[PDB]
Formats: C-alpha cells, sequence, structure tokens
RNA sequence: AUGUGCUUGGCUGAGGAGCCAAUGGGGCGAAGCUACCAUCUGUG
RNA sequence: CCUCUGGCAUGUUGGAACAAUGUAGGUAAGGGAAGUCGGCAAGCCGGAUCCGUAACUUCGGGAUAAGGAUUGGCUCUAAGGGCUGAGCAGCCGACUUAGAACUGGUGCGGACCAGGGGAAUCCGACUGUUUAAUUAAAACA
RNA sequence: UGGAGCCGCCGCAGGUGCAGAUCUUGGUGGUAGUAGCAAAUAUUCAAACGAGCUUUGAAGGCCGAGUGGAGAAGGGUU
RNA sequence: AGAGGCGUGAAACCGUU
C-alpha cells in the first residue's frame, strides 16, 4: 500500500533525495517502519544514479572558441570594455 | 478460436488531426482501435507501447505505429468479461508494404 | 522562543481540547452530549 | 496538415534521429474557410 | 531561455465537442491615420563593431542626436605572457583583438534579450514628494 | 389525534385583537439543478491495496533573486 | 415510537395518491 514512510526513511538513510523501491517487493517493504538499512543491503531499495548533464557540447565549443569561432561581430552582446 | 494474435499498423497521424492532448488522444485511439478490432472492451496497453507513443513528448506523436493485438483468455480474474486484448509495441525499420498478418504461436 | 507563562497557558489550552468521556453520558441527570472544542486554524487563542 | 526545408540557445556522450523554449523564429505551403481583394446571378 | 542537485503534479474536478459573443495571443493583399476628441493600442527602432553627428547651450551637455555600413559557418595569418643558459634555443599557460581566404537558395544581434525619430509651443529649473482605494500634475518641496 | 386540564354566567382588571411600519425574530420559496467550479504549459501506461485523483514502477513535463534547503515575527501541537 | 436518544405538533413550501 502506501510507502511514504519507507521512502522518506530511505531518502534520509541514503543521503539522497533518487530512491528506488522495488515494485515487486511491496510487502517485504511496508513493514520496515524503522530495517531500511537491511533492505538497502540486500538491494530491495536502491539509490538511483544522477540524471546525466554532460559537458561535452560545452567543451567542444570552448575548444572551437579557443581556435577562434563564434566570436565575430554577430556574436558579441557586450561592449569591448 | 478466440485466442488469436494478430499484427496491425495504426495510422496515428489521421486519428489525431487538428487536436497538449495529442499523446493522450493517441492512447485513447489505440485503445479504441483494439476494442474495435478484437471486440473485447478489456484492452491492456503494454508499458513499452505507452513509452513508444510518448517517445517525442505529448506534442509530436509518431505518425504510424506497428502494434500486436493478442486476445487472451483471462483465466486469472473473475471479471464479467472473459477475454481481454493485450496490445504490444512492435518496432519496425519501415512501414512500407506492411500488411495485417496473423502470427502463429 | 516562548516564556514560561505563555507555555503554561498553551499547555492548559491543550489539555482542554479533548472529547468528553463516554461514561458521562450514562449519568442520572446528564444534559451534555459533546464538548468548547477549539481548532488551531478555525479559532485563535486570546494572544 | 504543427506538411517540408532553414536556423538560434539548450538537452539526449557524438551521429544518424529528435525534443524543450505556454505556437522558439523564419521560408514556402494541401485542404478548408474567406475578400467588390468575384473575368457568377438578380425577373413579369 | 534551456539544463543538473533538490522539489512538484498544474493549484476547489474531470470528460466530449470546437457555434455565436468574449478574454489573451498571431497573421493579413493594395492603401497608409482617410479612423478618433486625440495614432488610443500596436507596430517601426532596438545588441555590439566601424564611420558620422545639427540647431542651441549654463560650455557641463544636447548625444545612442540625426544618418550609413557590418554581423553566420569553416580554414588560416598576425599580435598580445611566465619559468630555463636594442638577443638566440626548450617547457608551461588563459583567453582576446585585428586582418584574410573559402563557403551557403542574402542568410547570420536567426530564438531570447533589446532606445522609433525629428521641427516647435506652454508649464515646472533639475533630482525628490504627493490625495493607501477615481486626480503623479503645471500641485508640494 | 392528543394526552391533563378547562369553560359558562354576574362583576373586577389589563402589557387585550395586525397585512402593511425598506417593522423585529425564526422558517421557507421561485430564481435553479441556474450563474458557476476558466490566472501560473501536462499528463500517460502498468501493477498493488481496497466494496469502491492513493501508493509503487516506468514514461513525458514543469520550478530552474527556485515550486530547493534553513530561520526571525506570528501560530500553538498543526 | 402514528413517543426511537424524541410531548403536542399548525402555516409557508415540497413529494405522492
Amino acid at each position: 500500500s502506501m510507502l511514504r514512510l519507507q521512502k522518506r526513511l530511505a531518502s534520509s538513510v541514503l543521503r539522497c533525495g533518487k530512491v528506488w523501491l522495488d515494485p515487486n517487493e511491496t510487502n517485504e517493504i511496508a513493514n520496515a517502519n524503522s530495517q531500511i538499512r537491511k533492505l538497502i543491503k540486500d538491494g530491495l531499495i536502491i539509490r538511483k544514479p544522477v540524471t546525466v548533464h554532460s559537458r561535452a557540447r560545452c567543451r567542444k565549443n570552448t575548444l572551437a572558441r579557443r581556435k577562434g569561432r563564434h566570436m565575430g561581430i554577430g556574436k558579441r552582446k557586450g561592449t569591448a570594455n | 478460436n478466440e485466442v488469436v494474435t494478430r499484427e496491425y499498423t495504426i495510422n496515428i497521424h489521421k486519428r489525431i488531426h487538428g487536436v497538449k492532448k495529442r499523446a493522450p488522444r493517441a492512447l485513447k485511439e489505440i485503445r479504441k482501435f483494439a476494442m474495435k478490432e478484437m471486440g473485447t472492451p478489456d484492452v491492456r496497453i503494454d508499458t513499452r507501447l505507452n513509452k513508444a507513443v510518448w517517445a517525442k513528448g505529448i506534442r509530436n506523436v509518431p505518425y504510424r505505429i506497428r502494434v500486436r493485438l493478442s486476445r487472451k483468455r483471462n483465466e486469472d480474474e473473475d471479471s464479467p468479461n472473459k477475454l481481454y486484448t493485450l496490445v504490444t509495441y512492435v518496432p519496425v525499420t519501415t512501414f512500407k508494404n506492411l500488411q495485417t498478418v496473423n502470427v502463429d504461436e | 522562543h516562548k516564556t514560561f507563562r505563555i507555555k503554561r497557558f498553551l499547555a492548559k489550552k491543550q489539555k482542554q481540547n479533548r472529547p468528553i468521556p463516554q461514561w458521562i453520558r450514562m449519568k442520572t441527570g446528564n444534559k451534555i452530549r459533546y464538548n468548547k472544542r477549539r481548532h488551531w486554524r478555525r479559532t485563535k487563542l486570546g494572544l
């Protein structure tokens, strides 16, 4: 049924926000009112990875601007000073 | 036999024309299509198919979808309907010259 | 940040926010049927 | 037709493919609707 | 404006349809204020770089006056520093500026952001304040 | 139908008779199953519990000087 | 209880026959 307490405890223990409760072990969870650590150890509740925000595009253009690109008259918004 | 499984192409493009509701409308129209084809009002959409429909957001739904309608016996539940239709997603490289075919299983 | 007097006032107001005991409904000359109940949002304390 | 090109910023590791920016912007544009902005009709 | 960490479920409901009238946005051939009390609102301008800038003036300004050109992508050239033994050799290092060639169905501040301008009259010098809830003004200071 | 008091005649007494007072208090209509439940982009699939928008998982989105994390005043157990 | 946590029980208004 309702797993708000279990998810809140899992977030506090895991030090994350990112909490994944196993959709199939819904009865082995929900009786972990305190035990969340034991459920973490055996993998019933896991910490999901960070959603990817890559800087590959930023690094590639930074290299392009190092060579001197996107720095013409049509790309400047501030004054020279 | 009522445990047939068949494979269809749905023109999502024409079922949603002139309509923030295009993907919900796609789901509704796919369910309506399955109900019309298999007669069973109990239609269950596979989550992979729902993911395929929402692949480009609510606004830009793919024009065509290749789906599989499987009419199942429903021996698990005691619901008044004694048959349901599971709808599954079939990824295809192209839609050209694709016919409705029965699949043997 | 509370004073001792304010906190004691609040404690007394808390101990008064309970329903009547049910057995009082069985007394010989009882006219009460329920409790002067106060809700923190509906009615505000005299402060 | 959000049809097909082009394009800015960002995002999916890159590409192929795309999405977000309360319709991103712009070109051309089916159908339908529509203009004395009709080379249609108006009487014994 | 887009994203990550974190957060949320669209703000007292949902479904079908897409008539009028409305509220909020977009476009419109030719004309271009003929509309209206009045260009109301809304549309023109808008960023940077390089040129250029009048009357008048309290000489400070006016002034981004006005007006013109340019702006993408890609490949280069030149210049701009620190450590080693009027000038020679290595290792390290962050970003700019300028000048070119090539290249696009002339498109390039491609979204976002972002001053319309000029010639005058009246009043108040200016900045500031003011009738909370119809008057921001020439009123008050 | 109601369940505990009441009336005639001779006198006496009065806070003694309502349709109005934008009367006072209380109750109830038509309006009317009507106006309406339209500010801040957006929801979908599957499963679980259950007599019958909640929870879990997966998608798609939004906040992006925050719709994040903490306090002061106020509240007083929320 | 045609007294059901309530004596009698009018009118306005409503349902039904």
